[PDB]
């Protein structure tokens, strides 16, 4: 894998719809506790606890603090360099007619709160719920989301657990349901949505340039976009502060926090 | 595909 910052520039210098994958560094830099490194514990536990049909069919009310605590954290967090690069990049490129769309991880929101406008969320929102009994979705940011869950969600080790009755865990508003909401977030073992995906084989398709930033390239199929461009004659370029199962099997890889290399790929 |  190449590490010439002037041979990837001169790809993006004469590409035209620039695919970028980001993944959970690019939140890390921004100080977001992605509760998978290295990442941060909550209480006892990590993301491949809490985040899945598991946890959340054994103990609804702790999912639900888990992820309370998260969408309240966010109002501390801020877009990094990393970020503002791939939304200044995208309105500067999108007024000389070329394309970059962010296909990203993590469901923190932070490269929405940056600008980015063509961004795929292939794992979800924190600010989305999804109604387990009639399956609609709505954007969600109050704060609490629900009055019970007020105050809750301490991540500190030994607090104990809110135990909300699940009728007084939020519930759905659309008239005639009243079902239990869950985060509109893709879990360990769920398949990711197929509309999205095909969205993302769409984009896949067309792209002459691809990023992959943040990853670590070993949660799929989200580590399989990269792999099936590159297989087509597109460039990967990698950015990454390691290296991951994937790197051999790119055309670049910039060592180092995506708030340093992507700036400088970007400009 | 399920997300691992
Ligand atoms: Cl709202
Ligand atoms: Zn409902």
């Amino acid at each position: 894998p190449s590490s010439s910052m002037a041979d990837f520039r001169k790809f993006f210098a004469k590409a035209k719809h620039i695919v970028i994958i980001s993944g959970a560094g690019v939140s890390a830099e921004s100080g977001v506790p992605t509760f998978r490194g290295a990442g941060g514990y909550w209480r006892k536990w990590q993301a491949q606890d809490l985040a899945t049909p598991l946890a959340f069919a054994h103990n609804p009310s702790r999912v639900w603090e888990f992820y309370h605590y998260r969408r309240e954290v966010m109002g501390s967090k801020e877009p990094n360099a990393g970020h503002r690069a791939i939304a200044e990049c995208e309105t500067r490129l999108g007024k000389q007619g070329r394309r970059v769309v962010v296909i990203t991880q993590v469901i923190d929101e932070l490269h929405r709160k940056a600008g980015t406008k063509n961004l795929l969320e292939i794992h979800g929102s924190l600010f989305k719920t999804r109604c387990t009994s009639c399956g609609v979705v709505a954007e969600n940011y109050k704060s609490p989301i629900c009055p019970a869950l007020s105050g809750k969600g301490a991540p500190e080790p030994g607090t104990q657990d809110a135990s909300i009755p699940v009728e007084k865990l939020p519930r759905c508003e659309e008239a005639g349901c009243g079902g239990l909401l869950r985060p509109h977030v893709v879990w360990f073992g769920e398949n990711l949505d197929p509309a999205i995906l095909e969205e993302v084989d769409r984009e896949l398709a067309h792209c002459d340039l691809c990023l992959v930033v943040g990853t670590s390239s070993v949660v799929y199929p989200a580590a399989m976009f990269a792999p099936q461009v590159a297989a087509r004659g597109v460039p990967v370029a990698e950015f990454n502060t390691e290296t991951t199962p994937a790197t051999n099997r790119f055309r670049f890889h910039f060592q180092g926090p995506c708030g340093t290399t992507l700036p400088e790929a970007l400009a | 595909f399920s997300k691992q």
